[PDB]
RNA sequence: AAACUCCAUAUAUAUAAUUUUAAUUAUAUAUAAUUUUAUAUUAUUUAUUAAUAUAAAGAAAGGAAUUAAGACAAAUCAUAAUGAUCCUUAUAAUAUGGGUAAUAGACGUGCUAUAAUAAAAUGAUAAUAAAAUUAUAUAAAAUAUAUUUAAUUAUAUUUAAUUAAUAAUAUAAAACAUUUUAAUUUUUAAUAUAUUUUUUUAUUAUAUAUUAAUAUGAAUUAUAAUCUGAAAUUCGAUUAUAUGAAA
RNA sequence: UUACAGACUUAAGCAGUGGAGCAUGUUAUUUAAUUCGAUAAUCCACGACUAACCUUACCAUAUUUUGAAUAUUAUAAUAAUU
């Protein structure tokens, strides 16, 4: 019942941050190495600067690297204080904050996006 | 400007220290002069041939230098670089090996029974 | 002990010069098995610190260098 | 073991070519296996990881419109100005041309 | 915190075209106990009760994990990481060889042994396991040598199958049966003898030494060969012949 | 400082330790170095789930000097942009 449902339990392959199984175990070594570097780089990828004195620092928790049979999924949660444009406005309709930048080239930019760098990686 | 070891290689993606260093310029090495080492060998251990190549053979094998050696790796912590107590199915110390264990980093590893 | 059949354990040295001058050999190849070519031939065979001269006899062929340079000092004790 | 030699060692020479097999009836050593042994290179030297991994030097020219900022580099930068101010910063290096 | 729990155990359902076979199994789900019931006795705070026994029902008998606080400013800066302080042609880096294996005494922890409620051989239609491992491999059978009919053990040659509920490491071992076993004249042998015959009895010979070390024990050492490695000298493992200490 | 309770202990039982040889760790001493800890309970087959080289942290000798990093500024070789 608890454990029967997909709403009462937690999967225990959440447990773990890498959600992988290969049967070629030296592979499944790499993979495992290869999402640590990549947490690592996306921890130095989360502060950002607008000039000298706007710092923003996105709180990144770790990437949850669900491997499957075709395809990588690096899901990951982040916390972002707007402190630049906190306004009862639509200015920010207008322009791309640093943030939003950031989260665009994970995988909307057509030509460097971070999606495409690490499908040749892993 | 100055490399350290005769033949330039790539840095490791993550921890580094020199001993990881100097063991993985070994590994490098060894993967280029394997087929060569193999070769080596083979002539001076087949019987078959004349005891003059089989010792001309031998004599190259000791003029190789010692990043050639197979031997000569030893396996490393690719998280902290110790050499001692080593899991060869994570690459880890024991120390590491039980923080990343429980923090979640190990495909399937939970504590036991 | 070497396998008989594998032959000895031959490294690179300078015998020519010292068998046309006469000149002792310097060597670090503590493992380097005597041959009978070096039999009356003279040796400084490294001991961890020094080189210690050494000429080959006919009874020392089959041995290796190492085994006449020892590496440590005698023990005593302040009785 | 009634079954004389001869006619063994025939089937076995047989059996041999047909399978694309070493025929070595006296056993001398001939090295074979040292030439069927598998190379272990590729693995061994992957050991430490893939050597071409995305660095944060790399992204200044990857992303130029975004302005990132490494907070463990900045970290030492401060630490060496601190104890230049001090006066424990590091010995001028000398020259090897000196 | 306890517990709830997970594990084990018992049972049910589902899955397997029962040749990946162990269906006597595998692993998902669920159930079960923190056992229950009556009866007599003994105490009680005697009541809607405990301690016992007794009959009845049941497979039911065992474990786990984690922490609440505080102390030893107990261990670790040598798993990695940080401050301060020191080195910056050196206290950083690389190569060759050596050392970490030295040896008077002392200490901790182990192994083997000092023989008969106990050691050694042999046991092929192959007595009887579990849990693991094999793509930086596990290595079958066969053949050759040690080596003898063969087996056994070791290595070489060759490299079958299996990257695995499939094949391999790997015919578990003790057990049990038979034989043998110094000290031991408790033996062995030669004759004769028997209704104990794998044996009894009789008469001869079978040692002397001996509080002691044997056919116990396997340290030490000589020589030859083998295995891994590029390399076995300081300083590795194995085998054969010989050596055979202490106890 | 009192009383009670609790274990702690003791007893019983089996096999050992302490004696011999060897393996191993430590101490001490030695050594060019015999790397360094840990070192009452809570060290002593402990760190170490394997020290011939490597490992390695020690010693001798020889050798390297912006070195494995980041950034700055020059110089070039190369490809794009313009
Ligand atoms: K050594
Ligand atoms: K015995
Ligand atoms: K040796
Ligand atoms: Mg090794
Ligand atoms: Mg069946
Ligand atoms: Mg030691
Ligand atoms: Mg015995
Ligand atoms: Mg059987
Ligand atoms: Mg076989
Ligand atoms: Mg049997
Ligand atoms: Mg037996
Ligand atoms: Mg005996
Ligand atoms: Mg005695
Ligand atoms: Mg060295
Ligand atoms: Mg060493």
């Amino acid at each position: 019942g608890n454990i029967n449902n997909k709403l009462q339990h937690l999967n225990n392959m959440n447990n773990w941050n890498t959600q992988i199984y290969n049967y070629n175990k030296n592979m499944e070594i790499m993979n495992t190495m290869n999402d640590k570097l990549i947490n690592k780089l996306l921890y130095k990828m989360m502060t950002l600067k607008l000039n000298n004195m706007n710092i923003n620092k996105i709180i990144m928790s770790k990437t949850i690297n669900q491997h499957s049979l075709n395809k990588l999924n690096i899901k990951f949660y982040y916390y972002n204080n707007d402190i630049n444009n906190n306004n009862n406005n639509n200015n920010n309709n207008y322009y791309m904050n640093m943030m939003n930048k950031l989260m665009n080239i994970m995988n909307n930019n057509m030509n460097n996006n971070l999606c495409n760098i690490l499908s040749y990686y892993y | 400007g100055n490399f350290r070891f005769p033949i330039k290689t790539k840095l490791p993606p993550g921890f580094i220290n020199a001993r990881i260093l100097r063991d993985n310029f070994k590994r490098q090495q060894f993967k280029e002069n394997e087929i060569l080492v193999k070769s080596l060998k083979f002539i001076a251990r087949n019987m078959n041939l004349p005891t003059k190549l089989r010792l001309e053979a031998q004599l190259k094998l000791n003029a190789l230098p010692n990043y050639m050696r197979s031997t000569q790796i030893k396996n490393r912590c690719v998280d902290s670089g110790h050499a001692r107590f080593v899991l060869s199915d994570f690459r880890l110390c024991r120390y590491q090996f039980r923080e990343n264990a429980l923090k979640g980093n190990l495909p399937g590893v939970k504590k036991g029974i | 002990s070497r396998s008989v059949w594998k032959g000895p354990n031959i490294v690179p040295l300078p015998i020519r010069e010292a068998m046309t001058k006469g000149t002792p050999i310097r060597t670090n190849a503590r493992a380097a098995t005597i041959l009978p070519q070096f039999v009356g031939l003279k040796f400084q065979i490294h001991n961890g610190k020094e080189y210690v001269p050494i000429e080959i006899s006919e009874d020392m062929v089959g041995h290796k260098l190492g085994e006449f340079a020892p590496t440590r000092k005698r023990f005593s004790y302040t009785q | 073991m009634n079954v004389p030699k001869a006619r063994l060692l025939k089937v076995a020479e047989l059996s041999a070519k047909i399978f694309d097999q070493n025929f070595n009836p006296s056993g001398i050593r001939t090295g074979s296996k040292i030439l069927n042994e598998r190379l272990k290179g590729p693995s061994v030297a992957s050991y430490y990881g893939n050597p071409d991994i995305l660095k944060f030097r790399h992204l200044k020219t990857l992303y130029p419109d975004i302005e990132f900022v490494d907070l463990e580099e900045q970290y030492r930068l401060s630490m060496v100005e601190a104890k230049k101010r001090r006066g424990k910063g590091a010995p001028k290096k000398m020259k090897k041309d000196a």
